[PDB]
């Protein structure tokens, strides 16, 4: 009814929903792509990648279980999803892999077929996937020599340098239990977990903590794919933005749904109470775009994505949305704002409401390790309300006009312009 | 507009150039730099670098010129000298 919290050991919590046709067990790991190193990136996509090897699903496919893996930069997560009643079905077959088998998923047949995938992966994504390419590179220059930087799929290059030998190097360092928590979803209990917890035994590595790493750190620069072959533009830019638990976490976010998100095509889309889209559309100065504050455990990235087929007008795409920020410092329409708090609520929404466990998992494992517990959507917006006009232009006003950007991009941009110029559209001119 | 006299430049996004696919650039704000980049140092190593890879092509024909000049300058003070009043008599008629 408000999220349980028990720790026994392993920190066990849940989430229960009455009108939930199914369920999903799992843990997560407080140490991702970003606990990582630079030669062995991808490891823990690797990881992922075995726990889904037809060996270790076809075993919980009689069973009735399905399972959900994903890895992202602070955390790295290992859920199973099945029917509610067979829950003992998940934390059995959870156990097995986790504690119990260690040798039967680490073949030389089977991580020779793996990573003879994870290849195959991770060469379709940088070669066919630019839009994301785009946004991970960001990355890569924005936190460049420092934790964020490693793209959570991790390179083709320290991805054909991993043996097995590798993959526990960081299990055995980072798949501990003071760095993980176990998750429930859907429709179980509390009662019904935490029981059938406490039923098994064992105790792998205890008193291990998961090492550390230099603190990440931000910097204006830029990467640049050109490739004058491929029929559009892409193009990503950012700010050091804001952590998760940062003052300003919900100031930011409201901030990016300002200005949000735009398709060109869907006519709805066209229509959306945006200043800045007054501008764009003229010419079609794009294809679309959108806006976002993504935030992580040390810092964080406030800026803006788009695609565009537009390349002798590049020029101005930057320079009309980069003026749009200045307003948030120096004049954002209180009604605008408005706007924003209501969307942002809507949007704040589909990510933590819906009606899809595995998803209630991730966000439960993630917050329940970095603050502690979740915070209650009533929280969230009782703290969106609260933000004045004065709130987004002081944000604005530290946080965007003139500071160091982070630009990354391919395809035709060589009508993307400089980095003296984009940085300089940071502030606008004053008596 | 009329139409225009193709050339060898357009302006960004038609420039001109060929097709560039695998060259990958990489900078860093001005503001992220040390002010004085790399002055004096291993900067000046190179105001001889500079200075050597050329000078040569500058120098010998700048002294064809000078002695060149030094020369008949000497000739004539000379023959505008006593000394030299013979000469001219002869040199210059």
């Amino acid at each position: 009814a408000e999220v349980t919290q028990l720790s026994n050991g392993i920190v066990v919590a849940t989430e229960h929903n009455p009108s939930a046709h199914t369920a999903s067990v799992g843990v997560v790991f407080g140490s991702g792509a970003a606990n990582e190193n630079p030669y062995n990136n991808g490891v823990s996509n690797l990881w992922k990648n075995i726990f889904l090897s037809k060996e270790n699903s076809a075993v919980a496919a009689k069973e009735g279980l399905a399972l959900s893996s994903n890895i992202s930069r602070d955390f790295q997560s290992y859920i199973v999803s099945s029917l509610p009643g067979s829950t003992d079905k998940s934390l059995d077959f959870l156990n097995q892999s986790f504690i119990q088998q260690k040798a039967n998923l680490l073949s030389s047949s089977n991580f020779e077929a793996t990573k003879k995938s994870v290849l195959k992966q991770v060469q379709d994504f940088e070669d066919n996937d630019h839009p994301n390419r785009v946004l991970e590179h960001l990355h890569s220059t924005a936190f460049q020599n420092t934790p964020l930087s490693l793209p959570t799929r991790g390179t083709l290059e320290s991805l054909e340098n991993l043996v097995v030998a590798d993959l526990e190097s960081f299990a055995n360092n980072h798949f501990l239990n003071s760095n993980a928590v176990v998750v429930g979803t859907g429709n179980i209990k509390h009662e019904d977990l935490v029981n059938s917890i406490e039923s098994k035994n064992l105790s792998l590595q205890t008193g291990t903590k998961p090492v550390l790493k230099k603190k990440a750190a931000f910097l204006g620069s830029e990467v640049r794919l050109r490739d004058d072959t491929l029929p559009k533009a892409w193009i990503s830019l950012a700010v050091e933005g804001e952590p998760v638990n940062s003052p300003n976490y919900f100031v930011a976010k409201l901030a990016a749904q300002i200005f949000g998100s735009y398709n060109a095509f869907e006519p709805a889309s066209r229509l959306q109470g945006i200043k800045l889209l007054d501008n764009i559309q003229e010419y079609q100065l794009c294809d679309n775009f959108n806006h976002f504050s993504l935030s992580y455990k040390d810092s964080g990235l406030w800026g803006f994505s788009t695609a565009t087929r537009n390349v002798t007008m590049i020029d101005d795409l930057i320079h009309f949305t980069l003026k749009q920020w200045n307003r948030l410092t120096i004049s954002v329409t209180d009604t605008e704002v408005e706007r924003a708090k209501s969307l942002l609520k809507l949007q704040l929404g589909q990510l933590y409401e819906s009606g899809n466990p595995v998803n209630d998992a991730n966000l439960l494992g993630a917050e329940v390790l970095i603050k502690g517990s979740k915070l209650s959507l009533g929280e969230a917006f009782k703290k969106i309300d609260a933000i004045t006009v004065k709130d987004v232009k002081a944000w604005a006003g530290k946080r965007l006009w003139d500071q160091d950007i982070a630009i990354a991009g391919t395809g035709q941009i060589e009508g993307l312009l400089d980095y003296m110029r984009i940085r300089s559209d940071m502030s606008m001119m004053r008596w | 507009g009329p139409p225009s006299g193709k050339t060898y430049m357009g302006w960004w996004g038609h420039m001109g150039g060929p097709k560039q696919k695998g060259i990958t650039s990489y900078a860093v704000s001005p503001y992220a730099q040390k002010p004085l980049q790399g002055i004096f140092h291993n900067a000046v190593f190179n105001s001889f670098r500079r200075f050597k890879s050329q000078f040569l092509y500058v120098l010998i024909p700048a002294g064809i010129y000078w002695y060149w000049w030094k020369n008949g300058n000497e000739y004539n003070e000379f023959l505008y000298s006593k000394a030299g009043r013979e000469e001219l008599e002869r040199v210059n008629v």
